[PDB]
């Protein structure tokens, strides 16, 4: 709680003031320490105000309570060589709050206690009540060694710490002073769009996947999606010589993000760039319950998997806004339908609808957002509760017989996922009773996940002038048994692979299957050549397609990727592809 | 002129 700050002489010791722990921040007044280190056995100054005479150690200003202008307070005066004495008084207004009590030298920084009973200010400097009006921050002195070539930094400050909104702009501002060629990577377009506003005044340029490269020759920062970067690498004839790459929300495990990390890592290793991965949950994360800006109530209890008729009154009785993470769109459809039956206003989020739907979570009003894992990647909600059954679907490449991709599960999420889901709330210092309602244990092992080998399909097909095959980022290499370069395509097969993903909008595995079979982009025969069991279903109907040349054919692909038909947007897109319009 | 800390009391009323 309250600590005496002593100064060591040659053989003596004297009190020079008073400070307050919380934790994990030690608070005192500037003139007491002058920014020097203190130790109970070291505490380093991380935030200071010289004009108002305040300083804090170990983090930002924790004590945000203030005097209500009316009531009594207690100065917990810690006088040197004297016992701690509580003295009650009534402060007055002069605008500055001040006490009329006088204590002798060495008592400066003594806590003035609320009724009852947080600290509302510090005694010292009528005698003024000195109190900060700020939240954090603490202060981000940008370490210049993060800009050295062949250096990769993982910026892993907890969720809400301010990586995106506070540290990233600072770094970009600093990198622009150093005249570095900077690339910023955002997980989704809407998130990038948010970043665009927070980087106001700066020369940032948003880059779309419809353009393969875009060089201005001006001092300019490129902003783009993880996936846009990867797509440009597969298609552009220009090497992008950025010497600083910042990937934000670097926990994203979609194949394009994984491949991007590997390429950025290869670029660091070659010596051509510095790299920064921003995520509280880097590869290998085990902790599902990380630090938050505000206290979280972690509530464990049964959560419905589908529509419910009774026994979950706690879901709908709750009086704030809820973010509910579902394993799939279909599971989301069931949950959303059930909530709307009770007259609840729900917004549904998925990868393909994120761009249109997520903006609405800001400029409309709602009770529930029902989302897939996509909301783990920097999606901000002004909500008080997360419902997290800690469940997801996992794409898996089956080799038992003919090669296909299935969505396995629902299965438990990684610890990293659970943390990012939980991490949606507790982010607001002014709101202290956010809830994380969850069910089940998370699961580390996801070696059978299709995204890692798909990442290698992307990687194996990016060529560098140095002749080096880009490989998975270090911590991620164990997640596939795939051999470096085994997925490398060349000539027309390579070009068709890229095109099937870029314009065809097909998954990586499927695009690779079709292209390496020697099929041209515009040839769609394979969408109808599949066996009996490959018949695609939609809303309980066998899908039939009206082809390019006017034939009515059953949708029955040679290669079966569950992702083209498990996602209703992907099915609609795939039907257009099979038809030859795409 | 090194700086160290010593406990005094806890943050409380009365
Ligand atoms: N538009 C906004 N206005 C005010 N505060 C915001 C806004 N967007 C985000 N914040 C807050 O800024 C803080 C830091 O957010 P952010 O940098 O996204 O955290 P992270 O470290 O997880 O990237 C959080 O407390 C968050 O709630
Ligand atoms: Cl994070
Ligand atoms: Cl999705
Ligand atoms: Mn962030």
């Amino acid at each position: 709680g309250v600590y005496r700050i002593m100064q060591r002489g040659l053989f003596g010791k004297t009190q020079v003031g008073v400070g307050i722990h919380m934790e994990g921040v030690f608070h005192t007044m500037w003139h007491v320490t002058r920014g020097s280190v203190i130790c109970h056995e070291r505490l380093e100054p991380s935030w200071a105000d010289v004009r108002n005479d305040m300083i804090s150690y170990g983090g930002g200003w924790r004590l945000g309570d203030k005097w209500d202008k009316e009531e009594d307070v207690q100065v917990l005066a810690i006088e040197p060589g004297k016992n701690p004495k509580h003295v009650q008084t009534k402060p007055g207004l002069f605008e500055i709050g001040a006490v009329t009590l006088d204590f002798k030298p060495g008592t400066s920084g003594s806590p003035i206690i609320n009724k009852k009973g947080k600290v509302i200010g510090l005694y010292g400097n009528v005698s003024a009540i000195t109190q900060a009006e700020r939240i954090g921050e603490p202060d981000y002195e940008v370490d210049e060694d993060i800009f050295r070539k062949k250096r990769l930094t993982i910026m892993d400050l907890h969720p809400g710490a301010g990586k995106t909104k506070r540290i990233l702009p600072s770094i970009v501002r600093e990198a622009l002073k150093r005249r570095l060629r900077t690339l910023i990577l955002a997980p989704t377009r809407v998130v990038a769009a948010e970043m665009e506003e927070a980087l106001r005044g700066l020369p940032i340029r948003y880059q779309t996947p419809a353009v393969k490269s875009d060089h201005t020759g001006r001092e300019i920062v490129d902003l783009m999606c993880h996936a846009t970067f990867t797509t440009r690498l597969l298609s552009s004839t220009r090497v992008p010589n950025y010497n600083l790459i910042v990937m934000d929300e670097a926990h994203f495990t979609d194949p394009c993000s994984v491949a991007a990390r590997g390429y950025i890592s290869t670029r660091v290793e070659m010596g051509e760039a510095a790299a920064i991965f921003m995520t509280a949950t880097p590869p290998g994360s085990t902790d599902p319950f990380p630090q938050s800006n505000s206290p979280i109530e972690d509530i464990e209890r049964e959560i419905p998997e589908r529509s419910w008729n009774t026994g979950f009154d706690w879901i709908t009785d709750y009086q704030g806004k809820t973010v509910w993470f579902v394993p799939s769109i279909k599971a989301g459809n069931d949950i959303a339908n059930c909530l709307r039956k009770s007259g609840k206003r729900v917004i549904q989020l998925s990868r393909k609808t994120f761009d249109t739907e997520y903006p609405k979570t800001k400029l409309t009003d709602w009770d529930f957002v029902v989302t897939t894992d996509i909301s783990e990647m920097g999606a901000n909600f002004r909500a008080g509760r997360v419902i997290d059954p800690r469940r997801c679907l996992k794409p898996v490449i089956l080799t038992d017989g003919p090669e296909r991709v299935i969505l396995a599960g629902p299965i438990p999420v990684t610890p990293a996922s659970a943390a990012q889901r939980r991490g949606r709330i507790g982010r607001n210092p002014a709101q202290e009773d956010d809830q994380y309602v969850f069910s089940g244990d998370p699961l580390k092992n996801d070696e059978d996940h299709a995204h890692w080998t798909e990442a290698k399909m992307l990687l194996d097909n990016i060529y560098t002038p140095e002749g080096i095959i880009p490989t998975l980022f270090g911590p991620e290499r164990e997640k596939t048994q795939a051999i470096d370069g085994e997925f490398r395509l060349r000539g027309e097969q390579r070009k068709t692979f890229v095109e099937l993903m870029r314009r065809g909008d097909l998954p990586v595995w499927l695009s690779y299957k079709v292209a390496s079979a020697g099929i041209s982009y515009k040839d769609r025969e394979w969408c109808f050549t599949g066996e009996r069991n490959n018949q695609i279903l939609e809303e309980n109907m066998e899908v039939e397609i009206w082809t390019r040349e006017g034939e009515k054919k059953k949708l029955r692909p040679k290669w079966l990727d569950a992702r083209v038909y498990a996602d209703p947007m992907a099915l609609k897109d795939f039907k257009e592809f099979a038809s030859g319009r795409k | 002129a090194d700086l160290s800390l010593e406990k005094a009391a806890n943050v409380q009323w009365d």
